[PDB]
């Protein structure tokens, strides 16, 4: 047991996972094992969700999360959100879940059997983590592979089927996606904006045409930047900056992916382009925009002339104007007056909905989007019941929105406290008081005093 | 050799729980404390007291079941199971809440019997008794929430039933008929229990962050020893830490460690007077002179204000479910409403 | 106009100058003690401690 | 005694295989025989209301309080 | 205790009643709230509060849809309050189930048991069935 | 012997008064920026239409608050989450009416106190420390930043932000209790647990070192003058404390390690207020905590109130008459 209790490690049985650090043959199967869990889920909950998939609900409404985005991809989806299909569902899961028995031998073989160290065998596999060329050249070959994987999205979207497009003429659709952008201003003007309302930093990606120039450009990206990589060691500036040890790759890391799983979160909040309302439900500023479309329709109707007719405040009820000008929606929806729906932009001039458009032309299918946005706005309980905290036990309902949203903020923040952990701990590691303070030598009792 | 000495002798004896002689007041009433309200939120109605369910054999789960009040008709009464209330049906005692006031007062004298029990283990330990002061603040809560609040109400209704949310009515029936928020005797109990666990979070993590390197092992819950004599940390790193993060460190071990008790038993003490306060309606309600200006005039709105309506909504929405005894029949016309909700 | 999808905020060229001219004044003290390192000077710890 | 050398002895695990599931049997008797709502006058899922009385009962006098609930559950 | 009295429900405009069978009454609230209840919660109307499902509002309609039968004919041809024009294009049914793929899988047996239980409803809960948050 | 070297070396010097550090370069211009504000705003703001409707909220001493119902009152909905700085907005007095201080404020207090955590760190690695005292106050941080920016992200606007106020803090705590049942989630209820637990246990162990003190002191001088700073020796008598807890509930349940004793200390408030930080950015998502309203039915089908009922019943008071004049349409959807 070498290597493999607290007398020869100096960890614990729960911080037993950094007994593998300096062990680089069971620290790969302890990454192929672990890859080969997020493979059996894929598979395994993809197989839960078509199993339990009924053709009369919408797919928002049966807790579903992972067949939205194989119907984003574009598979068993018709027009306007109808699932067709689920037979491509279905053979996802299998190639998924028949992978993760290959990916689960091999996280352990090399965890229970294989070399322990890849370094005196297999010496294009072992590194040491202080080798910064070696260490550079694992990032190059991974980025290459995800510019690779980036890229597999523009085909997909290009050539192999096309992707669902729910900004498409005719109604939201399937579409080859045949002039992606590619300008960097348009492109790069998504990571340089705003985070806040109105820009919304990258989450404001609203066509897909932007979105598949987008990978493109983070296919380039990652090619070129696997291949600078692979070819060239860190400059000089780069290695006096960083810490270059185990831990402190894994805290880099753990920082990047805790900014990214908060960026995904809003993503599902906010954005209804690459998830598309029909498969992921209204967003939250869709809904109540819903609302205020409904009873102005409500209302119209019964005679009302809703863009003279004032509200409680003297603002309008239905029909107000935009800080910058807008014809928006009236009400407290007035916040979410940035909201560019597909169901709403056929009513939208250049000075915001078109008035005439709302009092001649104003679809039915339009007020049917309305009514089943405005009765699954993204509120719901803990335990599954729709609606606003004062609603009774009826409607068994909580958006995918809400899922995708509160679980990776959730994860998304403890993956920043993993960021503070790890990267506390490396710093202190390498500087080599760790494991606390040398009573021979104190550090502030060598320093001046302090007043 | 006296026969008081043998009993002395046999209860002080190091065994595997003490028991003391406090332990003759704690053991019984602390099982019948806790054991009744295991009887009370498994098995026993609240339907003839509030008209609710409160058990599991009604459907509630942990966070619905609760010991209820007794009704309100039975104002202050003791609910002795053979008073003139039961007169010795325990099926009627259970209906009426009998099972609250057994709880409530077994349990206060169970509070009675730990804190006894704190300075029977300190004076044969030969300690101070530091911790039977701490404990203070905790019985206080309970004599000044449970006991004293619905001592000065009309009945033992109005106090805490002992739930889950039960008690989450409590603290939202004192927001809209007593505005305990604004109470700075609450303000004080807060700052005192988010300080305590503002002190247990920093004085954990500065000891534990100034530790001493005492083992070769990356584990430093190894290198301690509980005989030495040795500190474990370092006191004058982590006053030099403080002092330049935050202007102002401890220089005190001692000092320190009486402001790690001194801070949350205040803010137990502080909150209870004001709830001694609110069982006399002697609140803190109102701010007459913005009453009187917004009154007078009507575009003047403070976050005061309008913390005012969420209470005349809690108080009409909620009062004819919540006291039931009273039969409040607010018609529709009647109940406060904003516009469209 | 605040909802406009600028590049940092930058809507007029004075911005972009004043963005250029403050990042390029702390790297030229920055490169008053790191300018003049030697590049091909490498170390196998997991921290440097080369020079000032 | 200490005490993980106690639930790891098999003397131990002879005693309590019986004495465990029969006092678990008996809660569970206790409750499918109907002997806890008449024990403490919980209401069955049945009687919160009856044919004659559709309201929410309640106690409304100290001294006939015993009275008063013999009536409301006489249903 | 839903006795027969209780399920005995108005199942025509004559006024003919019959008693809904346990099987109507737990499958029409399992139908009614997967169907019908994003809208409907509670028995009132989320999107057109001025139509509810309370036993007076459907009094009140000009074909009268306190039955059985005229709530069924309700779901199979949706009109206004009136009975004036038809509303089936932005209300789910029979006749636009081509529309609403939720009506797709419904037999006449399903409508009865819903219609069981809007009928069914304000018997258990007298003002809270369309009554909202007053009753909550 | 550079300038830029000689910057470097006060900057990271532990000889100043108060370490400044590379995090203390945004640390100390975002924080005072931010003090500035709040005191000018505090005592003198003109009133802040919150709600977008026009109706303006006086939150400063001279339009007539006093401490408790002072605030500096959040931004306009009708700005939303827009970025509103003070170049946007045309005139400082359109500024001020939209509620452009509350936005100024929040984003410089969230900067500044990002930027002291890392000197939290910072100080500890020039000075030879173990590191994460900078985590135990990353619950803290989440705390502020759940209800000064997530819950505003969530909601779409700044005026659902947190009052910086007494009585505005009471306003956000009742409105959030009426749209999310935040007593009824699992992660508030961590959270008092963790404040509750952690005063527990500070006064749990703050009274066992005062009840084991050595004798080093007489009855005339205070007891805290037996501790000299800079000694190396124990203060108090840790087995008789041991011996104490250990006899008070039983032996087993009490620490003997005075490490692992700290590390709990540290732990219970710390993961508390971490899950209940991750609670409010949960329910900025509208994932409300557990709704069991009309869940207890009899066999005729009625409804069987429940204390969760009688809750509800508090909740409905506060949402209808909470923003009153705000609301257009039957559900409260932001
Ligand atoms: C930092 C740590 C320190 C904290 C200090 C904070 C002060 C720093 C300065 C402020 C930074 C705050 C970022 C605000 C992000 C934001 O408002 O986020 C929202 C934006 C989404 O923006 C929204 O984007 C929307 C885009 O949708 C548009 O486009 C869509 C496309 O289909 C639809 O069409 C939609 O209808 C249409 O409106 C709209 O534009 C909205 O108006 C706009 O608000 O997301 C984003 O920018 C993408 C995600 C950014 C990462 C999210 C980080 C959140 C912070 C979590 C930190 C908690 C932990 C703190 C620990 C310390
Ligand atoms: C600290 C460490 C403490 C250690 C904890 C020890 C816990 C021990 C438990 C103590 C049990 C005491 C509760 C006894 C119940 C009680 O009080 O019961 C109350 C009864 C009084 O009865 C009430 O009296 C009221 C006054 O009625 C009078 O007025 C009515 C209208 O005028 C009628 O005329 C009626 O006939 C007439 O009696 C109403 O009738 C109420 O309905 C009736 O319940 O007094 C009595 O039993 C005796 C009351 C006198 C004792 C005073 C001390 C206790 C009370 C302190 C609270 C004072 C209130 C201040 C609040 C702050
Ligand atoms: C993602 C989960 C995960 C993975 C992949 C690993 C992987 C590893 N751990 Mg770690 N560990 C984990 C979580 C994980 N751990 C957790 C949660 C804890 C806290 C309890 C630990 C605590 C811990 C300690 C204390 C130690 C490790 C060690 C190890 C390494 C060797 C294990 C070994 O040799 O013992 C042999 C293990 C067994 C004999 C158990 C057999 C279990 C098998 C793999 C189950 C397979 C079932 C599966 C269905 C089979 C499918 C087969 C099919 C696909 C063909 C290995 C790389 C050791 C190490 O670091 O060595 C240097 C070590 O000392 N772990
Ligand atoms: C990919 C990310 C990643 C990786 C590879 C590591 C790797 C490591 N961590 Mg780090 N860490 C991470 C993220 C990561 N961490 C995050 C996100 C946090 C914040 C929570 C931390 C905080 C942290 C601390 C405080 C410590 C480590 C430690 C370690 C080392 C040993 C871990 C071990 O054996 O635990 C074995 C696993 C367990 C004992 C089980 C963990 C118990 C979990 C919480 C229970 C699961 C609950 C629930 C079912 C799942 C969570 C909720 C769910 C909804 C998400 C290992 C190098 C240790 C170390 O520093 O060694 C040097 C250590 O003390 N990590
Ligand atoms: C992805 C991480 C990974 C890495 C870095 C390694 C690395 C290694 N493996 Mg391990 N292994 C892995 C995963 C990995 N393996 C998996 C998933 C399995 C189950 C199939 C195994 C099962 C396994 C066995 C049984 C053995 C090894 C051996 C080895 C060592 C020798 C390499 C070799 O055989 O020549 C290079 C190999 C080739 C040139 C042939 C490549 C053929 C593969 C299938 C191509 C993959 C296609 C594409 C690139 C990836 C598609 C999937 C992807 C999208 C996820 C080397 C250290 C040997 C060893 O450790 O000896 C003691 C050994 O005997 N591996
Ligand atoms: C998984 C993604 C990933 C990761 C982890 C890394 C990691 C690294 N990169 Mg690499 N890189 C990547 C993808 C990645 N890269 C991609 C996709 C590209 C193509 C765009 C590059 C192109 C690239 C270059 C050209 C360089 C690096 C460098 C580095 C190393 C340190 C710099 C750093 O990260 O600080 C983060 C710092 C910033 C985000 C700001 C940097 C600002 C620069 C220094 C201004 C200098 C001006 C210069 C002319 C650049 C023009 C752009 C400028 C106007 C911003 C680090 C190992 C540096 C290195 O040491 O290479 C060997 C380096 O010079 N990378
Ligand atoms: C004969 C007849 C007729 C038969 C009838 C049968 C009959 C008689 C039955 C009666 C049986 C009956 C009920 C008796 C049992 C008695 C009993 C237990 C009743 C009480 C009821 C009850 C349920 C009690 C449970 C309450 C309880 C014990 C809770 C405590 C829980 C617990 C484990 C707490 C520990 C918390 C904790 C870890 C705190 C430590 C943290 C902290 C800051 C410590 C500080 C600290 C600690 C140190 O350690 C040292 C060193 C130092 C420095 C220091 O700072
Ligand atoms: C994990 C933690 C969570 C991570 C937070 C995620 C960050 C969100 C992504 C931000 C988008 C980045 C795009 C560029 C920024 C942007 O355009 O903002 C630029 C925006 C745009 O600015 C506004 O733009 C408007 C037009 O839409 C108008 O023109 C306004 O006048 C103009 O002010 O301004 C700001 O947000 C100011 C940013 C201030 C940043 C200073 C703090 C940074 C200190 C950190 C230290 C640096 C270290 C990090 C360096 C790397
Ligand atoms: C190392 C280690 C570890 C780990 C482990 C792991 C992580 C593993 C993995 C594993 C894995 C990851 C596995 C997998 C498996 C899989 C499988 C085995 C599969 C199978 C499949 C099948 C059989 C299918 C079938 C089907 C079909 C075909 C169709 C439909 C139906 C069904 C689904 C039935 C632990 C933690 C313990 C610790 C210690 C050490
Ligand atoms: C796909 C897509 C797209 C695209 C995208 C892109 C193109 C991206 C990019 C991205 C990017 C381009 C990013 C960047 C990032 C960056 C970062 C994140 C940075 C960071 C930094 C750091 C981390 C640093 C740090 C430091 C400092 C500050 C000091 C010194 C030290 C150090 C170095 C540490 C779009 C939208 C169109 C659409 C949709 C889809
Ligand atoms: C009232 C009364 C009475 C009675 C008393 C007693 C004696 C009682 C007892 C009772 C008892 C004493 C009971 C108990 C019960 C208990 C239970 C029922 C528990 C449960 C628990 C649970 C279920 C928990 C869970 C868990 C676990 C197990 C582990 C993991 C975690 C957790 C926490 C989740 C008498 C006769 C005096 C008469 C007068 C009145
Ligand atoms: O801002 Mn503050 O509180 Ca959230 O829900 Mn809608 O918006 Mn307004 O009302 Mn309710
Ligand atoms: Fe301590």
């Amino acid at each position: 047991i070498a290597g493999r209790d607290i007398e020869s490690t100096g960890f614990a049985w729960w911080s037993g996972n950094a007994r593998l650090i300096n062990v680089s043959g069971k620290l790969l199967g302890a990454h192929v094992a672990h890859a080969g869990l997020m493979v059996f889920w894929a598979g395994a909950m993809v197989l839960f969700e078509v199993s339990h998939f009924v053709p009369e609900k919408p797919t928002y409404e049966q807790g579903f999360i992972l067949i939205q985005h194989l119907a984003t991809l574009g598979y068993g989806i018709g027009p306007g959100g109808e699932i067709t299909s689920t037979v491509p569902y279905f053979a996802v899961g299998v190639i998924h879940l028949i992978s993760s028995a290959i990916l689960g031998f091999g996280g352990i073989y090399h965890s229970l059997l294989g070399p322990d160290t890849l370094e005196e065998s297999f010496p294009f596999f072992g590194y040491d983590w202080r080798d910064k060329n070696k260490m550079t050249t694992i990032l190059g070959i991974h980025l290459c592979l995800l510019g690779l994987g980036s890229f597999l999205l523009v085909i997909k979207a290009m050539y192999l089927g096309g992707v669902y497009d729910t900004w498409a003429p005719g109604g939201g659709d399937v579409r080859y996606i045949t002039t992606p952008t590619l300008n960097p201003i348009v492109i790069f003007g998504y990571v340089f904006r705003s985070p806040f309302g109105g820009d919304g930093w990258v989450v404001s990606v609203n066509n897909m045409e932007d979105v598949i120039g987008g990978h493109i450009w983070v296919g380039i990206l990652c090619i070129t930047g696997g291949i600078w990589h692979i070819f060239t060691k860190p400059f000089a500036w780069a290695r006096r900056a960083f810490v270059w040890s185990g831990e402190a790759y894994l805290s880099y890391s753990l920082a990047a992916i805790s900014l990214m799983g908060f960026t995904a979160a809003l993503y599902s909040w906010y954005n209804n382009t690459a998830y598309p309302s029909e498969l992921y439900g209204p967003t939250g500023p869709e809904a109540s925009q819903a609302q205020a479309f409904t009873f102005l329709v409500r209302d119209q109707r019964l005679g009302a002339n809703v863009s003279s007719a004032q509200g409680p405040t003297g603002l309008g009820k239905y029909l107000m104007r935009s800080p910058s000008g807008e014809i928006i929606f009236g009400g407290e929806t007035m916040r979410f007056w940035d909201l560019r729906a597909p169901w709403v932009e056929p009513l939208r001039g250049p000075n915001g909905l078109d008035i005439n458009k709302i009092k001649n032309d104003i679809q039915p299918w339009q007020e049917r989007r309305a009514a089943e946005y405005m009765t699954h706005a993204p509120l719901g309980s803990l335990n599954s019941v729709g609606g606003v905290a004062t609603e009774i036990n009826s409607v068994n309902y909580v958006s995918p929105r809400s899922w995708l949203c509160c679980s990776h903020f959730f994860l998304a923040f403890f993956f920043l406290v993993g960021h503070w952990w790890h990267s506390g701990r490396a710093r202190a590691a390498a500087a080599g008081f760790e494991k606390g303070i040398n009573r021979a030598n104190e550090p502030v009792l060598s320093m001046r005093p302090i007043d | 050799r006296g026969l008081f000495d043998l009993v002395d002798d046999w209860l002080k004896k190091d065994r595997f729980v003490f028991v003391g002689w406090s332990g003759l007041l704690l053991f019984p009433t602390a099982y019948l404390a806790a054991g009744g309200w295991m009887t009370g939120t498994t098995f026993v109605t609240s339907w003839y007291t509030h008209g609710l369910a409160s058990s599991y054999l009604e459907g509630c789960n942990f966070l619905t079941a609760a010991v209820s009040t007794p009704a309100n008709s039975v104002g202050h009464s003791l609910l002795l199971l053979w008073g003139p209330e039961a007169q010795g049906d325990f099926t009627r005692w259970c209906q009426i809440g009998g099972l609250w006031t057994f709880v409530a007062l077994h349990g206060a004298f169970g509070l009675i019997g730990f804190c006894l029990r704190q300075f029977e283990i300190a004076r044969l330990v030969g300690i101070r008794p530091y911790n039977a002061i701490a404990f203070s603040g905790p019985i206080a809560v309970f004599v000044s929430v449970f006991l004293l609040y619905p001592l000065g109400q009309a009945s033992w209704f109005f106090a805490p039933s002992f739930g889950v949310a039960a008690i989450f009515r409590f603290l939202l029936f004192l927001q809209g008929f007593h505005n305990w928020t604004l109470n700075p005797f609450h303000m004080m109990g807060v700052a005192g229990i988010l300080g305590g666990a503002l002190l247990c979070a920093i004085h954990g993590a500065t000891v534990e962050n100034t530790l001493f390197e005492d083992g070769d092992a990356a584990n430093t819950f190894r290198a301690f020893t509980p005989t030495q004599s040795e500190e474990t940390y370092s006191m004058v790193t982590a006053n030099r830490f403080w002092s330049q993060i935050f202007g102002v460190a401890f220089s005190n071990k001692r000092w320190l460690h009486f402001f790690m008790l001194f801070v949350p038993v205040t803010g137990l003490w502080t909150s209870s007077i004001g709830i001694v306060g609110l069982a006399l309606n002697l609140r803190a309600y109102d701010f007459v002179s913005q009453e009187l200006r917004a009154a007078e005039d009507p575009e003047f709105e403070t976050f005061y204000t309008k913390n005012h309506l969420l209470d005349e909504g809690i108080r009409a929405w909620m009062a004819a479910q919540d006291q039931p005894h009273e039969n409040f029949v607010f018609p529709e016309e009647v109940l406060p409403r904003g516009n469209a909700l | 106009t605040e909802g406009t999808n600028e590049w940092f905020g930058v809507d007029d060229l004075r911005l972009l100058a004043v963005l250029f001219l403050g990042h390029w004044a702390i790297l030229s003290l920055w490169l008053g003690s790191y300018g003049d390192s030697n590049e091909d000077e490498d170390f196998f710890g997991e921290i440097d401690y080369s020079a000032r | 005694r200490p005490f993980s050398d106690i639930i790891t002895s098999v003397r131990y695990w002879i005693i309590h295989s019986i004495t465990i599931p029969s006092l678990f049997v008996s809660g569970w008797l206790f409750i499918s025989t109907g002997l806890a709502y008449d024990v403490f006058g919980t209401p069955r899922p049945n009687e919160y209301f009856t044919q004659d009385r559709q309201q929410v009962p309640l106690v409304n006098d100290r001294f006939s309080a015993k009275q008063e609930l013999e009536d409301l559950t006489k249903g | 205790d839903l006795d027969e009295a209780t399920r005995t429900v108005v199942v025509d405009n004559a006024g003919n009643t019959t008693v809904l069978t346990p099987e109507q009454v737990k499958r029409g609230k399992r139908l009614f709230n997967a169907t019908c209840g994003a809208c409907h919660v509670g028995g009132i109307t989320k999107t057109n509060p001025n139509v509810g499902l309370d036993p007076e509002a459907l009094s009140l309609a000009t074909p009268r849809r306190d039955n059985i039968s005229a709530l069924v004919d309700y779901i199979k041809n949706p009109t206004t309050y009136d009975g004036l024009e038809s509303i089936a294009e932005v209300h789910p049914s029979i006749k636009s189930a081509d529309i609403y793929p939720r009506m797709r899988s419904l037999t006449d047996e399903d409508l009865y048991s819903i219609a069981g239980h809007i009928m069914l409803s304000p018997k258990i809960a007298s003002e809270k069935w369309g009554g909202g948050k007053i009753y909550y | 012997v550079s300038l830029w070297e000689r910057f470097c070396a006060w900057i990271t010097s532990t000889e100043n008064r108060l370490y400044i550090g590379w995090f203390g370069c945004l640390m100390f211009p975002t924080l005072l920026t931010a003090t500035s504000c709040f005191i000018i705003a505090f005592i003198a703001a003109p009133p802040v239409d919150i709600d977008g409707i026009r109706e303006p909220v006086a939150g400063s001493l001279l339009y007539g608050n006093n401490i408790i119902s002072g605030a500096v009152v959040p931004s306009s909905n009708a700005i939303g989450m827009h970025f509103y700085p003070i170049w946007e907005a045309a005139s400082i007095d359109e500024w001020l009416y939209n509620g452009g201080p509350y936005q100024l404020i929040v984003l410089h207090f969230l900067l500044g106190v990002s930027a002291y955590m890392g000197r939290e760190w910072e100080l500890s690695y020039r000075l030879g420390m173990r590191p994460w005292i900078f985590v135990a106050f990353s619950a803290p941080v989440a705390a502020a930043s759940a209800v000064f920016l997530v819950y505003p992200i969530g909601q779409g606007s700044f005026s659902d932000g947190m009052p910086l106020g007494i009585s505005g803090t009471f306003n956000f705590m009742l409105v959030f209790q009426a749209e999310h049942n935040i007593l009824m989630h699992p992660f508030h209820m961590a959270g008092v647990a963790g404040v509750f637990g952690g005063s527990l246990f500070s006064a749990m162990h703050g009274s066992l070192v005062t009840s084991s003190l050595i004798r080093e002191t007489t009855e005339n001088e205070s007891t805290n003058y037996g501790y000299k700073f800079g000694q190396e020796e124990e203060t108090y008598n840790i087995v008789a404390a041991h011996g104490y807890f250990g006899r008070l509930i039983f032996q087993y349940a009490s620490f003997n390690n005075s490490r692992a004793l700290h590390f709990f200390l540290a732990l219970w408030p710390v993961v508390g207020i971490w899950i209940t930080s991750m609670g409010i950015s949960t329910m900025a998502f509208n994932l409300n905590g557990f709704n069991f309203n009309q869940s207890v039915v009899d066999s005729q089908g009625r409804v069987i109130n429940t204390w969760a009922d009688i809750l509800n019943r508090a909740n409905l008071g506060i949402e209808v008459m909470h923003e009153r004049n705000a609301h257009n349409f039957p559900l409260d959807l932001a």
